[PDB]
């Protein structure tokens, strides 16, 4: 029950996003990876997909602006409960401080404490945590992504809020480090010269209209 | 004010900082600490984990055997006598001493020391010796190694202090306090190697307090190794520990038999009312069933364990595993659930012994895919070609390409080349790596079959076998295709 | 067609395994391991016997799936008999696992009917007072990635956990999960002595019939919740029984390369979901052309696909650098030597095409470094853990203080691989031979 | 490194803004949520001293990191580069994408002690 | 004094019994099975070529010695390790764990041997079938 948008040369990628991202938490994977190099339309296609489906609840994070793992954990704990406040304004909550999160298990504890107070909701829901540029953290090691892979197993199973992680990656070798985890991955290959010309015309002609 | 960072999860215990040397105005002002309410020790969570059963569970005939074989002294009598005589002489002479005990795991060190101090407490209960305080410090049960300072002082005085204040208090208590105002303390230091820090201050302090004239302190130090002080400690601590050290040897098979048959005194060669409707057995529709364990089964278990380790835990677990295997076979044929003569004979013990000894490694590489086994075969060929025990990944890529393109008359290679380089499509271009190349590499890395080096160049990165080459070739010879070429 | 929506939803949640517990799918090759795990957990929870067992198997080999299935099976019939503590070796450290055990203990004991308050010394001795010390509640420990706590320095948590298993009055079940085959050699001698030596190796797929039977279990709808169920089951059985069908060919290819049912599920899910009606789904499962499209997309950012996106100047510079690296004995090159080879090749082509200056070849060089065609000489790259990465970030490397034209680089693709899949009709193909 | 550069920049920004007008995390989300805490927009002037002595890889990565702040309507960023030798010696040390970034609005100003006597 | 009290003037014999109790590779070898004796011979031979070798490198050398001699049935790695663990508990083979020296730095288990080499060659040359394995 999802709307597929029309992206000019990312039609397969858009059908894959429609096949993987839905409001039903039963038929949605815990982790989803979008892999492609710079200017391959990953952000553009993901934004078009979430604009075509306003019922899907998405939280957007830029891991490049956070630099390290501890601000990334605090950013997740801040933005998740801010979105949950603005989504269900009549649900009474407790404002946990995101600076209390200093370790990954503290993030698990804080997310549990946030999610146990939305248990009066009717239907199970999806909260999509989009990490656009995970391997663009200046301070990245090989063990950080394993924590985010296995994070869903520490959160309660029958919760009304079920967090879903969408990762965006640049490097092929970084993604191939984690191939035995069998995460669903959509690849965004580099554009053709014809596709680059079409995108450049369709995105810059109107900007060349009203140049003074 | 604006903070450079925050510590919002600080949890600090309520422990005072003032040591015992400042607790009284003078040495002559210290009272009798034996006549003090909080000194020398003069379980709030045990009701948390209880609930109602709402069921009557089935206890089969083998269940009592499996409960009697749990870890929770016919063979330790000389060691008991030595430890008891030293501790008894130190208690009733108001002397301070160190008793060193070492051994391999599960040879009964902790059990013998605990039974020695139990018999000493029984002796002091009937006024044969002066009364003493018993303290256990396990070095592997401490968060910080300095917490032993916090523990022992809390066991002596009842105070809760920080560790440097606690160790100052213990130094003042052992050194300066007179003997007539004190009590004897027996301290068991279990897992002594865990109490070894960079500067050996804890070991020096604990063994140097035993060289104080007023201390009335007995330290029973339990260690893994006979020459742990000679390997890891300074010469002052090795001098203070002493030359007289007590070795706990591994058990012989007669003693392992004595332990096992002491566990099986009240149910081996005995009758049970079995109630074959459910199988729930009651010790003296319902049958009288004799239960026995074979004496030769205990013989072969005790002989194998006594040759390998002498561990009592290992022997008890082997016999318990044999009883579990027999119980599984028994409940399979009746369908008894959990809610004549049944024997734990030789073959259950042999299946219990061999299930720890059979290796899954060759069985694991047997059931891998073709591409993982082709990786291993190419790595073995490169290892025998250039003689190196470390091969570059690009060499493995070229060796796999060479083995596919050289054995191009093999029917399996004809059938699988398009799969390996194109995924059988004819819309996918020809690939430089095989299909599932990174998958099987990462799989062999998670299994621990391979070691890889941390370089970001994929071609010049090297790979090593972490398993035996003989095991790898024995796995590679089981395959029908790779043993041909 | 709401019936197609119902059938598509049912197929999708069968493929994600999110069925109710009574409808959960256990493959036939997984059944013996499932029974052994069920017997161990039933002897722990029902019969109050303490157990210690490590599950050993590769990633995505149903270690967590079987444990979760067993715990949800015993959840519906013996709910107040047990609590569950979950630890993960990646998330939890040696100090942090104590706090995790304490906080899970209080929130699990508040679910049936403080321990977690204080410093780490107080919390750990309170956990020991609770565990080291009507019916008794079983405490089930699920320890994922238990190999990270069996390290070479000290194994304090594993020591105290196995001591609770072997010498305590509260019955405890400890399940370790790892990928390491030689997990028993990781253990310290006293930790191994307290361990029960009960290791369960997860079953592998042994033959192609196991994969075909598992696919049959996954895609057969065993409930009549759609009117299209019988036709779907008929067409799926027709395709699986036929040895020459496309789906059997894809299963055979997976058996030869990946031998992984999660890998096949990741391709089957968008085939099911991208269909818009029942006949389209039947055509999709009969042809499996989407599986070919998916397989093509999974490789499109590999070394082969990244080379086919290069421009002519990019390809020429890359060929020149591969020539210089082949002639070198350390396989190393810089921007100056690659530009010399490039200008030599352009001169010998135009003597037999625009020559770009070094100022403009700088950009193409930076793009080639960015697309992981070149890499810096003896660069470690991404570090294993956060400590080593932190050490590397506080060091100034010698390859970042010299000018860019003298930095040593090495090729991720050699000139022979460049010759192999650059087409024969390309302009610079003749210079791939040397 | 880039982490310490951003952390010092955000500590200086938060300290100065609270000095002129609760703890936050010293990263670029403070730039994102600046008008939500302080009620007015922001103009940041970065003054890089001794560039010729700086690691140009770290400087390039910090510039590309600051480029992410252009997506916020309330942010204006100025960069000052104190250069001791010449411009070409530093344009050979940055990436070509960084040179294209800096060329959009830049001003050279030759101010030395020995300028025109 | 303690030995006198347990076994019952003191004398010289009790001092000598103190030094006998609280203080040898000929007797350790003599208590072994010929299968166990071959394993010890291969291990000291294994630390001749590599001189920092693992279990799986020592076991690889052991399987080489058998195929050129055909003395006793060749056995499996785990069996090799428990006989090597048998030589732990009688006091000949010593096993440690450290990071290996090489391009890859991860943790391996190794064998070290310090038994007196003068008495090792005397005990093994009496047995004719073990003399190929020196
Ligand atoms: N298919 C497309 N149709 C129209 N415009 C497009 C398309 N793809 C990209 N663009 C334009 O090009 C810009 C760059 O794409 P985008 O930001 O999505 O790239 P990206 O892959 O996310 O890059 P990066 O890794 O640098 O973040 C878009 O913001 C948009 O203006
Ligand atoms: N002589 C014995 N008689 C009966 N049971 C014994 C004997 N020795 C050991 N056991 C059994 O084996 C268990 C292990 O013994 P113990 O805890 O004393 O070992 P340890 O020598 O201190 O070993 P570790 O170095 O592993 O701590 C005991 O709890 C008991 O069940
Ligand atoms: N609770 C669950 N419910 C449904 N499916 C599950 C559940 N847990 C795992 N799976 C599925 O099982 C498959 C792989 O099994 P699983 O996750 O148990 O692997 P594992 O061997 O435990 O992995 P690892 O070693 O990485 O922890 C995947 O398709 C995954 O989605
Ligand atoms: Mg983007
Ligand atoms: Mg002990
Ligand atoms: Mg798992």
């Amino acid at each position: 029950n999802v709307t597929t948008p029309e992206v000019a040369f990312r039609e397969y990628q858009t059908n894959c996003l429609a096949s993987y991202i839905s409001a039903d938490p039963d038929i949605t994977p815990s982790n989803l990876i979008l892999q492609g190099y710079s200017g391959t339309g990953k952000t553009y296609t993901l934004k078009k997909y979430f604009n075509a489906n306003p019922n899907l609840h998405a939280v957007w994070l830029e891991p490049v602006e956070l630099v390290s793992w501890k601000p990334l954990l605090q950013a997740i704990a801040r933005t998740v409960q801010y979105k949950l406040k603005t989504l269900y304004p009549n649900i009474p909550t407790t404002d946990y401080d995101p600076l209390q999160v200093e370790e990954p298990f503290l993030l698990v504890k804080t997310l549990h404490n946030i999610f146990v107070q939305y248990e009066s909701l009717q239907e199970k829901t999806c909260l999509f945590l989009i990490l656009d540029g995970f391997d663009s953290l200046q301070d990245l090691d090989a063990a950080l992504f394993n924590k985010y892979i296995k994070l869903n197993e520490l959160l309660p199973k029958d919760s009304k809020i079920n967090i879903k992680f969408i990762y965006t990656m640049l490097e092929t070798s970084f993604l191939q480090r984690y191939s035995t985890h069998c995460i669903p991955t959509v690849m965004f290959p580099r554009y053709n010269v014809d596709e680059v010309s079409t995108i450049l015309v369709m995105s810059r002609c109107g900007e060349l209209m009203e140049d003074s | 004010v604006i903070r450079k960072f925050t510590k919002k999860n600080v949890a600090r215990a309520k422990k005072k900082y003032t040591p015992f040397s400042k607790r009284f105005k003078s040495i002559a002002a210290i009272p009798d600490l034996t006549s003090l309410p909080e000194f020398y020790g003069n379980s709030r969570f045990e009701n948390k984990l209880k609930t109602t059963q709402k069921h009557q569970i089935v206890e089969t005939i083998f269940s009592k055997v499996k409960k009697q074989l749990n870890s929770s002294l016919p063979a330790r009598e000389n060691e008991f006598a030595s430890i008891y005589l030293s501790a008894y002489s130190a208690i009733e002479s108001d002397s301070a001493t160190t008793i060193y005990v070492a051994g391999t795991p599960g040879v009964g060190k902790t059990l013998t020391v605990r039974e020695v101090v139990k018999e000493l407490l029984s002796s002091s209960a009937q006024r044969e010796i002066p009364d003493f305080l018993y303290v256990e410090i396990n070095g592997l049960k401490m968060v910080k190694p300095t917490d032993c300072y916090e523990t022992l002082w809390n066991k002596v005085s009842g105070e809760r202090l920080t560790w440097a204040a606690s160790m100052e208090s213990l130094e003042f208590y052992f050194k300066r306090v007179p003997k007539n105002k004190k009590k004897t303390i027996v301290v068991l230091l279990d897992e002594l190697d865990a109490m070894v820090t960079k500067s050996q201050d804890i070991m020096y302090n604990f063994f140097n307090w035993t060289t104080y004239e007023n201390a009335k302190l007995i330290v029973i130090a339990v260690a893994n190794t006979m020459d742990l002080p000679e390997r890891q400690l300074g010469n002052k601590i090795t001098s203070r520990i002493g030359f007289t050290r007590i070795m706990f040897t591994g058990y012989t098979h007669e003693e392992l038999k004595n332990i096992i048959d002491l566990r099986l005194k009240g149910l081996n060669d005995s009758f049970f009312y079995v109630d074959t409707k459910t199988g729930n057995a009651i010790l003296i529709d319902v049958r009288k069933v004799r239960l026995r364990m074979s004496a030769d089964a205990i013989e072969i278990a005790s002989r194998k364990v006594a040759s390998v380790s002498g561990d009592a835990r290992r022997a008890l677990k082997v016999c318990k595993r044999a009883a579990e295997i027999a119980e599984k076979h028994y409940m399979a044929k009746h369908g008894y659930g959990y809610d004549g003569v049944q024997t734990v004979h030789i073959t259950h013990v042999m299946k219990a012994l061999n299930e720890t000894l059979n290796s899954h490694v060759i069985t694991f590489m047997t059931r891998l895919s073709f591409t993982a086994k082709l990786f291993i075969y190419a790595l073995l060929n490169l290892m025998k070609k250039n003689g190196s025990q470390e091969q570059e990944l690009g060499d493995i890529v070229d060796e796999i390409k060479l083995l596919i393109e050289v054995n191009g008359s093999n029917k399996f290679v004809m059938e699988i080349a398009k799969t390996l380089f194109q995924q059988g499509s004819d819309n996918i271009s020809e690939q430089l790596r095989i299909i599932s190349w990174d998958f099987v590499l990462n799989q062999l890395l998670d299994a621990g079959i391979l070691f890889k080096q941390t370089m970001k160049n994929d071609r010049i990165c090297c790979v090593k076998l972490n398993i035996s080459v003989e095991e790898a070739k024995r796995a590679m010879n089981e395959d029908e295709t790779l043993r041909n070429l | 067609d709401p019936g197609f929506g119902s059938l598509q939803r049912r197929l999708l949640q069968q493929l994600y395994g999110t069925l109710p517990t009574d409808e959960k799918i256990i493959f036939t090759y997984l059944q013996d391991c499932q029974q052994e795990i069920d017997r161990i957990i039933k002897q722990s929870i029902i019969q109050k016997e303490s157990h210690s067992v490590i599950l050993v198997g590769p990633r995505q080999s149903y270690k967590t799936y079987l444990l979760d299935y067993e715990l949800s099976l015993l959840q519906q019939s013996y709910k107040e008999q047990f609590i569950t503590i979950r630890l993960n070796g990646f998330i939890h450290s040696e100090q942090t696992a104590i706090n995790g055990i304490a906080t899970q203990l209080e929130q699990q004991l508040q679910k049936i009917h403080t321990i977690s308050s204080g410093s780490l010394t107080e919390v750990f001795e309170k956990i020991l007072l609770l565990l080291d010390s009507i019916t008794k509640i079983t405490v089930v420990f699920i320890f994922d990635e238990i190999d990270t706590f069996a390290g070479p320095v000290r194994q304090t948590l594993l020591y105290n956990l196995f001591d609770m298993v072997e010498h305590s009055r509260v019955p405890v079940c400890i399940f370790g999960c790892t990928t390491k085959l030689n997990i028993l050699e990781y253990l310290e001698k006293r930790v191994k002595s307290r361990f029960s030596q009960r290791v369960i190796y997860m079953p592998q797929i042994q033959n192609l019939d196991d994969m075909v039977d598992a696919v049959r279990n996954l895609l057969t709808v065993r409930s009549e919740i759609s009117p299209w169920v019988s036709q779907w089951n008929e067409t799926l059985e027709k395709e699986l029984s036929d040895p020459r069908s496309n789906l059997n060919r894809h299963i055979r290819m997976n058996f030869e390369t990946f031998r992984s049912l999660p890998t096949l599920k990741n391709s089957i899910i968008p085939l099911v979901a991208t269909s818009k009606n029942f006949g389209s789904l039947c055509t999709a499962i009969k042809s499996c052309s989407f599986l070919d499209i998916y397989n093509k997309n999974q490789l499109s950012n590999n070394l082969t696909g990244r080379l086919q996106s290069l421009s002519d100047l990019e390809l020429a510079i890359l060929i020149s650098a591969a020539r210089v690296a082949l002639r070198a004995k350390d396989g190393s090159f810089n921007f100056n030597l690659a530009y010399a080879e490039y200008e030599k090749m352009i001169k010998a082509i135009n003597s037999r095409i625009k020559l770009w200056l070094k100022k403009d070849v700088k950009n193409v060089w930076e793009n080639l470094v960015q697309l992981d065609f070149f890499t810096e000489k003896s660069a470690v790259g991404l570090r294993d853990n956060a400590t080593a990465a932190f050490y590397a970030s506080n060091y100034q490397f010698q390859g970042t203080m010299i000018p860019f034209d003298l930095r040593s680089y090495q090729m991720q693709i050699i000139l022979q691989e460049l010759r192999r899949i650059i087409p024969k009709s390309n302009m610079y193909y003749s210079w791939t031979q040397l | 490194n880039v982490r310490m550069m951003l952390r010092r920049s955000m500590y200086k920004l938060y300290s100065a803004a609270d000095a002129e007008e609760n703890d936050v995390s010293y990263d670029l989300s403070l730039v994102e949520n600046f008008k939500r805490l302080f009620g007015k927009d922001l103009a940041m002037v970065f003054n890089f001293k001794d560039v010729d002595s700086i690691n140009f890889n770290t400087l390039d990565n910090f510039i590309i990191l600051l480029k992410s702040a252009f997506k916020y309507d309330h942010v204006k960023i100025s960069l000052i580069f104190n250069i001791n030798t010449n411009l070409s010696n530093i344009e050979k040390n940055l990436r070509q994408s960084t040179i294209r970034l800096l060329k959009r609005n830049y001003h050279k100003l030759d101010v030395s002690s020995n300028k025109g006597f | 004094i303690e030995i006198y009290e347990l076994e019952k003037k003191i004398g010289l014999n009790y001092i000598a019994k103190v030094f006998s109790k609280f203080v040898s590779t000929r007797t350790r070898i003599a208590k072994l099975n010929i299968q166990q004796k071959l394993i010890l011979c291969t291990i000291i031979q294994s630390l001749k070529l590599n001189s920092d070798a693992t279990i799986d490198e020592s076991f690889d050398h052991y399987i080489k010695a058998i195929t050129k001699t055909d003395t006793l049935a060749p056995l499996q790695r785990n069996e090799f390790l428990e006989i090597c663990t048998i030589l732990e508990t009688c006091g000949l083979v010593s096993i440690k764990k450290t990071k290996c020296k090489g391009k890859t730095k991860r943790f391996v288990d190794k064998i070290d041997v310090d038994l007196d080499m003068r008495e090792f060659y005397d005990e093994m040359t009496k047995i004719s079938i073990l003399k190929p394995f020196l």
